[PDB]
């Protein structure tokens, strides 16, 4: 147990997991903050733009971003609509295709890469990353002279 | 990793502590044993009933 | 180079037991080995 | 305790003839709600049943009897 | 978007490791320090081969 | 995993055997059947005479 | 903060002087830590009763046979280390054997005081085949635990210990909370002068009385 | 039979660490039955301090490291595994730490309490620079053993804190004499801790946990 307790055999590990957003006949898939059939603990961790913060505890079935996919002619089956008027959810048309981590997997946020087309919208997030790069370069700059 | 350890047990030697004693039953030879007045291998007499 | 730290020539000496307390009737070799750990780890391993 | 596969396969010898044996007496004793006439000593009726086989409380004609007064 | 994940492992029974010599192997158990063997002054061991 | 489903696993699996084969079948014993019992950790403990 | 306190969980009767006690709740380490503790007293530090000298007439060494007995001496000294005898009066008292007789020679046939007491009554020490008599005397004392007679008349291995073989293993006990807890099996075999469950209770009693001045 | 009951207590301080005790002339065979039991006992389960969490108000993660320091975050937080804390009437405590300017962080740089006392003051936590400095909190609480964190907003750094002030227990066992008896032996503890918890009183607390398994015995 001392090899344990002094973390001798220990490593650390990077995975990386990515979410595109494609162009559906239907409609175009865009990351929002809006989730169908879920609550405040999901929601808590995401952001203005819809992307987990960096440095967040993520554990086993949390939500990094969001992602809903427009759907159409669903034909609902009469015994569900009996069940969604109990509670009294409304019905949104829009699929829940949103990133989530693997089950049995957990780990800590350590970086967001944002990737857009070239004149494409750009959401809050894209721009406080940009931020970020805009002053680590000019401090190394001010760091040269 | 187990026939090493019947091995060495049942191994016998010219001189040993507690060689020569002897013993009424196969009881007296473990309690001889655990007090650390009687070698692993030593020649002994013992009374058995088998 | 065994002598000049204060240990036996041999590099055997002997142990107690940690559990019944009882010292080991032959002596261990004993040191420092050089271990690795390998990209084998049961967390991609176990199935079901 | 009372958990003897040799001893209930000395009578029989066949070890095929055991497990169709055993097989038509543990559904009895899962389904239909029939006592055994062993005690139950916190065993599923898949173990319980083949202890019915060592002691020779059932046989052939014996399952064969009981499962005919049900029906 | 591509998110990256940082984990830390520890070793737990069932792990493999090994040495420079081609001596491979899986760890078994973990017992406490109370169990290894230690020597006269105390000093116990960290792996039993 | 409510601290009351444990209690229902270890007796859904008192008398349940579970089958355990390595990947070369050479022969017969390549598959053998062994009673499961819950253990901590990732790894199958077997046993060192099978 | 403070551990867990053990309860007995059963203990087996199988036999009157054979007895199997189980202790399920315990500690990560703590198996072995009362384990051997009580393996190691009930061996080395238990105070009895047993035969530590046999003087018998017409014997000169343990290897010479004698005439008027179907066996050898070295079996009758092996029938005088399993007699059970408890004394309370005195500390160490002489006894004297003295019979002749053709068909069985019963340990209970010994000659007992107003305070030695014989469990073994149908011990069976010899059989005196031929019309010879036989004429011993035995010594018994009171030890600590398993003296042979290379420390300290023919001077034969005492066993003061009541028990016979002591033994424990350690398992895991299955635990909602917490599953690497586990259990101590512990099983006795005393020689008859006391019972199994009573030798445990006395065991124990003897460690608590050296750290009692310390424990708060 | 007849027992010398063992009521004494010599301890032999050589330094904070490694203090040597002889508890008292034992009976014929207790001294490794009492000794390897007393062992197992120390190196098992003694209370100790150990920082639970550390929360800094200037990185988010543990891996991001901070500019103006030397020493990573991961290499701030493993010097912090090291730290020989006291409490007296407190079971969790919150700590402080702030440094500025070009000097190496060590232990005794801490905000001062009455309830809290340091041990290693030469212990060297990270060195900083011109650049820039650090300020962060420290929590520490009462434990029995290793705990790790996945067993116990985003700026809470959780430890593995090990709860143990013992590192090597040792026992012989030589010859005493009373003038009583012939056969007396007496035990001797080579005990070795972080200079937290008195010698004298663990082996009193290391009494009364083999006294307790015992009564309910």
């Amino acid at each position: 147990e001392r090899v344990v307790q002094e973390d001798r055999f220990t490593t650390i590990h990077i995975q990386e997991l990515t979410c595109v957003a494609r162009d559906t006949k239907l409609g175009p898939e865009e990351i929002t903050a809006d989730i169908p059939n879920v609550g405040e603990a999901a929601l808590n961790k995401l952001d203005e733009a819809g992307i987990v913060y960096v440095g967040a505890e993520v554990q086993a079935g949390d939500i990094l971003v969001g992602k809903v996919t427009p759907k159409g002619e669903t034909q609902l089956t009469p015994e569900e609509k009996l069940l969604r008027a109990i509670f009294g959810e409304k019905a949104s048309d829009v699929k829940d295709t949103s990133l989530r981590v693997p089950t049995g997997t957990k780990g800590t946020v350590i970086d967001v890469q944002v990737f857009t087309r070239d004149g494409v919208e750009r959401d809050s997030r894209a721009l406080s990353i940009e931020k970020m790069q805009l002053d680590q370069i000019r401090k190394d700059l001010n760091e040269e002279f | 990793d187990v026939v090493m350890g019947l091995y060495y047990m049942t191994r016998e030697a010219i001189n040993a502590k507690g060689e020569g004693m002897a013993f009424a039953d196969l009881q007296e030879v473990d309690r001889a044993y655990r007090s650390g007045q009687a070698s692993l291998h030593a020649r002994v007499k013992v009374r058995i009933n088998e | 180079m065994l002598k000049l730290a204060d240990l036996p020539e041999s590099g055997q000496m002997r142990l107690f037991d940690g559990r019944t307390g009882n010292q080991f009737e032959r002596p261990t070799t004993v040191g420092y080995m050089y271990m690795l750990k390998l990209n084998h780890l049961v967390d991609d391993k176990m199935h079901a | 305790a009372r958990v003897t596969v040799e001893d209930c396969l000395d009578n029989v010898d066949n070890r095929f003839e055991l497990v169709m044996l055993a097989t038509k007496r543990a559904r009895q004793l899962a389904t239909g709600g029939k006592e055994p006439k062993v005690a139950w000593e916190n065993d599923k009726p898949t173990v319980v049943a083949l202890r019915e086989i060592a002691s020779g409380l059932v046989d052939e004609n014996v399952v064969q009897q009981e499962d005919i007064v049900e029906d | 978007v591509k998110v990256y994940l940082a984990i830390k492992r520890r070793i737990q029974p069932g792990d493999k490791m090994a040495g420079r010599h081609g001596n491979k192997g899986v760890v078994s158990v973990i017992m406490p320090v109370e169990d290894m063997p230690h020597d006269a002054n105390g000093t116990p061991v960290d792996i039993v081969l | 995993e409510l601290p009351e489903v444990w209690d229902v696993l270890a007796e859904v699996i008192r008398e349940h055997p579970v089958l355990l084969n390595r990947a070369p079948t050479l022969h017969r014993l390549g598959i053998q059947a062994f009673e499961p019992v819950l253990i901590e950790g990732k790894a199958i403990q077997l046993h060192p005479l099978v | 903060n403070e551990f867990l306190t053990p309860r007995h969980i059963d203990v087996q009767v199988v036999s009157q002087t054979r007895a199997k006690i189980t202790l399920e709740p315990l500690e990560r380490g703590f198996g072995h830590t009362l384990g051997n503790a009580l393996r190691r007293i009930l061996l080395s530090s238990m105070p009895g009763c047993a035969v530590v000298e046999a003087e018998i007439d017409g014997v000169l060494h343990e290897y010479s046979a004698i005439e008027g007995v179907q066996e050898d001496v070295i079996e009758i000294l092996l029938n005088l280390k399993g007699l059970a005898i408890k004394l309370h009066g005195r500390d160490e008292v002489t006894l004297t054997l003295a019979k002749k007789g053709s068909g069985v020679v019963t340990a209970a046939d010994i000659q007992l005081d107003h305070d030695v007491e014989i469990i073994n009554g149908d011990h069976v020490i010899a059989n005196l085949a031929d019309n010879g008599a036989l004429n011993m005397k035995l010594k018994v004392a009171r030890g600590r635990g398993y003296e042979p007679a290379d420390a300290r008349r023919l001077q034969l291995d005492a066993s003061f210990s009541p028990v016979r073989r002591v033994s424990y293993v350690v398992e895991n006990a299955r635990v909602e909370q917490r599953t690497n807890l586990d259990k101590l099996v512990l099983d006795l075999e005393t020689n008859g002068t006391l019972d199994p469950e009573e030798a445990i209770r006395r065991a124990a009693t003897i460690l608590q009385q050296q750290l009692a001045a310390f424990v708060d």
